[PDB]
């Protein structure tokens, strides 16, 4: 049909967990950059962790394009010598008229998913 | 090695400055490696010129 | 023969090679983690 029912639109995702191996120190400067990368501890000491960001998004539209409202929010984890993990920080990231999340945005490139599907040389067929 | 005399042979070290000061330590060392050739003799086995 | 010395003071400051090249580091390193952040809130900009 024609929908014009913008009010009663939105996204409200749970999105993939996300992992930065901070290595450098122009890994924890551009992080530190970042408004929405709250730490409890603002002295904590990044270099060589592996932060995992368990992240999700409510986003209300306005249009067909541009987002009335954007959120992302979530806990930033430490995996600890023992591989115990520890909420160190929260994502608290808020947006009016936008074109989209920045937050996910960022992880996508200078983070990895947990998983990554690797595709076979040659497609085999089974049947 | 008698003190305020430089040996005949000796071996120099580079100071701060750049220059080459005679060095009592090292040039001791030298002097008894020479001492020894001179008694008991070198030996070159194995060594390629 | 007169020997003019027209170095300021390079005498002095000991072991120039690697005292120059810690020099250069100190400013790279500054320029580049100046330079990834100036990257990263232009991309961070034009997705909002």
């Amino acid at each position: 049909g024609n929908y014009t029912d913008f009010e009663n639109t939105f996204q409200k995702t749970v999105e993939p967990v996300y992992q930065m191996h901070i290595k450098t120190s122009k890994d924890i400067a551009v992080l530190r950059s970042k408004e929405w990368f709250q730490l409890d501890d603002e002295d904590f000491d990044l270099l060589n962790k592996t932060l995992t960001f368990e992240t999700e998004t409510e986003v209300t539209f306005k249009n067909a394009n541009i987002f009335s409202s954007v959120k992302c929010f979530g806990p930033i984890k430490v995996e600890l010598p023992t591989k115990e993990t520890v909420e160190i920080g929260i994502v608290d990231y808020e947006a009016g008229a936008s074109h989209g999340n920045p937050v996910v945005d960022f992880l996508k490139r200078n983070g990895s998913t947990l998983e990554q599907k690797v595709n076979l040389e040659n497609p085999i067929p089974i049947a | 090695i008698p003190r305020e005399t430089i040996p005949f042979l000796h071996l120099r070290k580079k100071t701060p400055a750049g220059d080459w000061k005679y060095d009592r330590q090292l040039s001791s060392l030298f002097l008894d490696g020479l001492e020894k050739a001179a008694f008991n003799g070198v030996t070159f086995k194995d060594k390629y010129v | 023969p007169v020997m003019a010395d027209l170095n300021g003071g390079l005498q002095f400051v000991p072991e120039l090679k690697e005292f120059t090249a810690k020099l250069r580091k100190e400013l790279v390193e500054t320029s580049e983690v100046r330079k990834a952040v100036s990257i990263e809130t232009a991309l961070e900009h034009k997705v909002v």
